């Protein structure tokens, strides 16, 4: 029992301090102002609040079995808890949008570097249109379908075990992000050995083509943590919709829960701490 | 050159409008801020409204605040006044000046030549209304302040202009000691908190005239009434 | 002729350079202790000014 | 055979001038300060950092109110910064952007700079229009322009990478004197507090002592290894220290004719870029290649401290003329203001 | 800021901030490049199109929404060392070598190997240009390649005589992280740009890969 509190604990330790760290070299350092940086910092605060008011407040909810913080709270936390996680998605979509960009329209990524007007733009829609998906359905989901069927204590989406408006919401929360990371990160990849097959056609030669692969491998992992983060919790909640949860076990539907909160933890480690530019930030400081 | 020109000036009914231009010459206009300052005839000066440097801050006098508008256009070097509902207290020759501020710099160094306008807080003190003097000797000019002109950085915010009969005023000492670009070392000014004194060593027949003393410590500026030299 | 032009230059000047007149190093290092002594106190950088008076607070 | 014999006698001078300068070194200078106390640590804050400068600070210097500097970087810009609130009094665009020297007048009212475009462009602060504008541009050098410092508002003196010095007449734009002598690029020059002499230092690894008026190199200082970056007068003006390639600085003194002290350390093994003194002139900061600026105990050659604040080369420092403060700028593009607390 | 005076100065500072800003943002997205070479090696006419703007010469064109900005420093007869730093962010280094002159073709080769391996220009990438090729391969027939290059002893063809003088070239580096763009140009080529443009695209997406943590 203990060691369930304690695993919840480390993933708060781990998300809040690993998120921060990205917040304060952000700040430190001035010449952390290009597109790609603040796209970092948007991720990263994005899961900043995710481990310090989400997780926290989830805590006595499995620990007690039942949510003491009151109805109206609860519509608080769904909000927020949806909110963070479909924008940490989508600032996942942007930051690979934004390298892209970079390999392929390199002239102009190179011009527009450094606009943090477009920067602020491109954030801001982010977050607006993260509350969008879920947002209005949240808070009116009960005004407008009549009554509430969430049993007192539970505190769950109004859309927990509806079919039609889960599978259409998560085409738009994880199956199109999904096929976007995928899509950029294999263009990334073939424009990376198109032009290298250009180059060669030494100890040079042999260099370049060893640099190709190691960013093959990094475009593979980004793909597959997401990928293995969000898709057993995207396809759990398909699947336990249309049995309505006898046949999906109850504690299979924690453990995806739990893999989302994950990836809040994961998300430092691989945007910006694989940065060249966040990395000699974090030296600097410490 | 550099030059200030009014124009827009003339005589309005009670209740009406009208819109003043100063049209800027030989001179940086994007760089200074510039100030409307009036004077009502036979009176002393009152400043108007004050817009900096790239237009971001405004200020207004409480007597004009509502009814007054400043504006500037930097590619035509124009200053603008725009006034509504104006009433008889506010006939009064216009004037625009010019003031740049940085570490060292001399605002209200340039005046423009005035338009006249005609309708159908520290407390700054010259008790000392006219003050017969003789060429050659020296004379001394007294001005008060109901608050302490030193700030905590050094500076004491007092002004001194002299306006020569038929012309328009000139900087003479800025910040209570020092002495502006193109002014002879005669004049020299001293002060200490709220008295402060103007010696003109050697007086010639070029300094005849009303001198004014101005407080620039905070808004809204305020003149003293003026003492006038006379021979 | 280059050389012999820049030789004669480069010998007059030498001779400017060793009829000057050299005190001893001991009095040319009392003089810059001397120095430093004087001007000890007024030294901010030395003797560093309580916060009241210093400018960079 | 004249050539011959002419290049025989130059040696017998220089032997002649080693001789003398050995007959006079009775002591030495450690020797004579062993005595006195050390000054102990010396810790300095960064009370203010100067931002806005978006590449390499290539050299600054302060004005002689001691509140007012002025920085050059590459970035093509000159900025004057009020350094007790950090606001920028100034921004004046380069037309070449190579800048490697920067001086303010003494009285306040110019600016110079020039680089790798052989000119010394003279800036005025105070004009009746309100900004800074071009006065002089004073070419005549054939290499690039490594110091310059002002005698007055009329005159200024230059160092130059084609080997000469020259002084200058701003109104007229001609240069009404040329130091030559030098082998090498000269890369610094220093003027002593009376403004009659200077001292510049080139790649020959020595620093010849200049007459103004009189226009001819009195004594020639040699111990260097390397090229001299870096060379101040000392506030007196009998002495001046230089900062070399060679990771070493030297004290040397005019009226001795010889160097008196050697400021290095075995940790250090960097080139030095700026050398400064204090007010009263105990303290020596030399400003170096590892990113950090070390300061010395003038008389007893011992590091007092170091100023470690910047992420690059420090290229440049100055010293207030009170002795309140001392600037260094970097290749990180920072200024900042060190200064201690009691 | 709380005298009415020092609300104005601070204003006046702020201004020139945002100023130096957008000069910056501007300035970043030109092209700086460092034109290097031998006395006469055809870097006077590198590029047709590009148009001049002792001291140091600097040309600038436009290329493909692309803005180049070359400096020659051949005009500076002082110490290289004391002022090669001030290129320390240069994007790229175009070096040009004349095949068709053997009594400097071993002046190049030294140059190219302290520049290749300078302290400041270890991510530098290199575009190497072998200009007047045509005139090489003319005077290959009557002066043979072995009279510069002793150790040479491959045939005497035009196609391998030029492809041993690059060979040396790209044998003086000794990072394997600087690529170096060689190209063989005649006097009459007028696509240089498009070679340098090509080049300087690659060194681009490098660089945006490094910017983009991908690297
Ligand atoms: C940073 C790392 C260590 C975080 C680890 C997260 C995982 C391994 C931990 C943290 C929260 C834990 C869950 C907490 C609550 C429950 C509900 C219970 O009825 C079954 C176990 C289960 C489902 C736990 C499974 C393991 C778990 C998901
Ligand atoms: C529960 C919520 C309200 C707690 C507060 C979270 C938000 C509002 C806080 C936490 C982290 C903060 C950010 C931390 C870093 C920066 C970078 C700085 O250059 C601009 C401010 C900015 C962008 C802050 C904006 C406000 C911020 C995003
Ligand atoms: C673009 C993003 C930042 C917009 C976010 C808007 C959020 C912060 C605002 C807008 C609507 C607000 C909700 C409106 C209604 C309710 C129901 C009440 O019983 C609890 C508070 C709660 C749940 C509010 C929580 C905060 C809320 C969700
Ligand atoms: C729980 C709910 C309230 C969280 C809401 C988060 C939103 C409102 C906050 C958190 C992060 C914030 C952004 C952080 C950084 C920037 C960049 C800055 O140059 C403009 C503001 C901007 C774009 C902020 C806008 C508001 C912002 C998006
Ligand atoms: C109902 C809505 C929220 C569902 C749509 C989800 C996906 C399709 C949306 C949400 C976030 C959006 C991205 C947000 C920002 C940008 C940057 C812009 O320069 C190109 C489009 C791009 C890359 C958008 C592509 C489409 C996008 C990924
Ligand atoms: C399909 C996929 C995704 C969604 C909503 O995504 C946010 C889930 C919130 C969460 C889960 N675990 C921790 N937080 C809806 C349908």
């Amino acid at each position: 029992t203990a060691v369930l509190a304690a695993l919840m604990a480390l993933l708060i330790v781990a998300t809040v301090l690993g998120n921060a760290l990205v917040m304060l070299a952000f700040v430190a350092d001035s010449s952390l102002r290009t597109q790609n940086n603040f796209f970092l910092l948007n991720l990263a605060i994005s899961d900043f609040l995710v481990g310090a008011f989400c997780i926290p407040l989830y805590v006595p909810y499995v620990l007690t079995g039942r949510w003491t913080f009151g109805r109206g709270l609860c519509k608080l936390w769904l909000v927020v808890d949806y909110l963070l996680c479909t924008s940490s998605a989508f600032n996942i979509v942007l930051i690979s949008y934004d390298r892209f960009l970079s390999v392929t329209r390199a002239v102009s990524y190179r011009a527009q570097q450094g606009d943090t007007r477009r920067a602020v733009r491109k954030m801001l829609l982010v977050w607006v249109l993260a509350f969008l998906l879920y947002g209005p359905a949240i808070l009116s989901w009960e005004y407008l379908s009549g009554g509430s069927s969430i049993p007192e204590g539970h505190c769950y989406a109004e859309f927990f075990y509806n079919w039609y408006f889960l599978i259409t919401a998560s085409t738009l929360e994880f199956f199109t992000p999904f096929l976007s990371v995928t899509f950029f990160n294999l263009s990334i990849y073939l424009n990376i050995q198109r032009r290298t097959r250009l180059r060669l056609d030494s100890f040079t030669q042999r260099f370049r083509l060893s640099r190709d692969r190691k960013v093959a491998k990094s475009l593979a992992v980004i793909v597959s943590i997401f990928g293995l983060c969000w898709a057993p919790y995207t396809l759990l909640m398909i699947i336990r919709a249309a049995c309505h949860g006898h046949c999906v076990p109850d504690y299979w539907y924690e453990t995806s829960f739990w893999l989302l909160w994950a990836n809040s933890a994961v998300n430092p480690v691989l945007y910006p701490l694989c940065h060249h530019s966040f990395r000699r930030a974090f030296t600097k400081l410490l | 050159d550099v030059q200030l020109v009014e124009s827009g000036g003339g005589l309005v009914q009670p209740g009406g409008s009208r819109k003043l231009s100063c049209s800027a010459s030989g001179f940086a206009f994007s760089s200074f801020g510039m100030h409307w300052v009036r004077q009502a005839p036979e009176k002393g000066l009152e400043w108007v409204a004050y817009i900096s440097s790239g237009s971001g801050t405004i200020y207004y006098a409480d007597t004009v605040k509502g009814r007054f508008t400043i504006s500037r256009d930097d590619p035509k070097n124009t200053l603008f006044l725009q006034m509504t509902s104006l009433r008889s207290e506010d006939t009064a020759m216009y004037y625009c000046v010019r003031s740049i501020y940085y570490y060292g710099s001399s605002p209200f160094d340039f005046w423009g030549q005035g338009t006249t306008l005609t309708v159908s807080d520290i407390v700054m003190t010259q008790a000392t209304s006219s003050v017969p003097v003789t060429p050659g000797e020296s004379v001394s000019i007294s001005c008060r302040s109901s608050k302490s002109l030193l700030h905590s950085n050094g500076n004491t915010y007092l002004y001194w202009f002299l306006q020569r009969p038929g012309q328009s005023p000139q900087l003479l000492i800025y910040r209570m000691s020092n002495l502006a670009s193109g002014v002879p070392d005669r004049f020299s000014g001293s002060g200490s908190g709220t008295a402060f004194t103007l010696t003109i060593s050697r007086l010639e027949a070029e300094d005849v005239g009303v001198y004014y003393c101005m407080q620039h410590l905070e808004y809204p500026l305020t003149f003293g009434a003026g003492t006038k030299l006379e021979l | 002729t280059a050389s012999i032009a820049q030789a004669r230059k480069l010998v007059e000047q030498l001779k400017m350079e060793a009829n000057i007149d050299r005190i001893k190093v001991s009095k040319a290092a009392a003089d810059l202790m001397a120095y430093c002594e004087a001007h000890a106190k007024e030294d901010p950088l030395l003797t560093p000014v309580p916060a009241s008076e210093n400018p960079f607070r | 055979s004249e050539l011959d014999q002419l290049r025989q006698e130059a040696e017998q001078l220089k032997n002649q001038i080693r001789d003398a300068r050995k007959a006079c070194a009775d002591a030495t200078l450690s020797q004579i300060t062993n005595n006195i106390d050390p000054v102990g640590r010396i810790q300095m804050r960064t009370r203010r950092t100067l931002r806005g400068h978006l590449a390499k600070i290539y050299a600054m210097h302060w004005g002689t109110d001691s509140r007012l500097l002025v920085s050059a970087s590459q970035d093509g810009k000159l900025i004057i910064w009020d350094s007790y609130t950090t606001n920028k009094v100034h921004a004046i665009p380069l037309r070449s952007s190579w800048v490697m020297t920067c001086a303010y007048a003494p009285s306040g009212n110019y600016v110079a700079c020039g680089g790798l475009d052989n000119i010394c462009s003279i800036y005025n602060l105070k004009t009746r229009e309100g900004n800074v504008r071009v006065s002089r541009e004073l070419a005549g050098h054939t290499g690039y322009l490594s110091c310059c410092r002002f005698l007055d508002d009329n005159q200024i003196v230059t160092s130059s990478g084609d080997t000469t010095c020259a002084l200058w007449d701003i109104e007229t734009g001609q240069q009404t004197t040329t130091f030559t002598g030098h082998t090498g690029d000269v890369m610094s020059l220093s003027l002593a507090p009376d403004t009659r002499l200077f001292v510049s230092g080139a790649c020959d690894a020595s620093a010849k002592l200049w007459d103004v008026r009189e226009g001819m190199c009195r004594q020639t200082f040699t111990g260097h290894e390397s090229d001299i970056n870096a060379i101040c007068f000392f506030p007196n003006g009998n002495a001046f220290a230089t900062g070399s390639d060679d990771a070493t600085c030297r004290l040397f003194d005019l009226r001795a004719d010889q160097e008196l002290m050697t400021y290095s350390h075995d940790n250090i093994i960097c080139g030095i870029t700026s050398v400064s003194f204090s007010k009263s002139g105990r303290l020596l900061l030399a400003g170096y290649d590892d990113f950090n600026c070390n300061v010395w105990d003038a008389l007893k050659a011992d590091r007092a401290g170091v100023l470690a604040g910047h992420d690059n080369r420090v290229s440049c420092l100055g010293v207030t003329d009170d002795g309140m403060a001392v600037a260094t700028g970097s290749w990180d593009s920072f200024l900042k203001i060190w200064n201690g607390s009691s | 800021t709380l005298s009415a005076e020092e609300r104005a100065a601070l204003e006046r500072s702020k201004a020139i901030e945002k100023n130096l800003k957008e000069d910056g943002i501007s300035a970043a997205k030109d092209v700086k490049l460092l034109l290097l070479g031998a006395d006469n090696s055809g870097k006077s006419t590198i590029v047709k199109q590009m148009k001049i703007i002792t001291g140091i010469v600097e040309t600038h064109f436009t290329f493909k929404n692309l803005h180049f900005r070359l400096f020659d420093v051949g005009g500076q007869r002082s110490e290289r060392k004391k002022w090669i730093h001030c290129f320390e962010d240069v994007t790229a280094i175009i070096f040009c070598v004349d095949l068709s002159d053997y009594n400097r073709m071993h002046e190049s080769l030294m140059l190219f190997d302290s520049i290749c391996n300078n302290k400041f220009f270890i991510d530098t990438s290199i575009i190497l240009f072998l200009n007047k090729k045509d005139l090489f391969g003319e005077k290959i027939k009557k002066s043979p390649l072995t009279i510069c290059f002793p150790e040479y002893t491959g045939p005497n063809t035009y196609e391998d005589a030029a492809a041993y003088i690059q060979a040396q070239f790209e044998s003086k580096n000794r990072s394997p992280n600087k690529e170096i763009y060689c190209h063989m140009t005649c006097a009459t080529d007028t696509n240089n740009a498009q070679v340098i443009f090509d080049a300087v695209t690659d060194i681009i997406i490098a660089n945006n890969l490094r910017g983009c943590g991908l690297y």
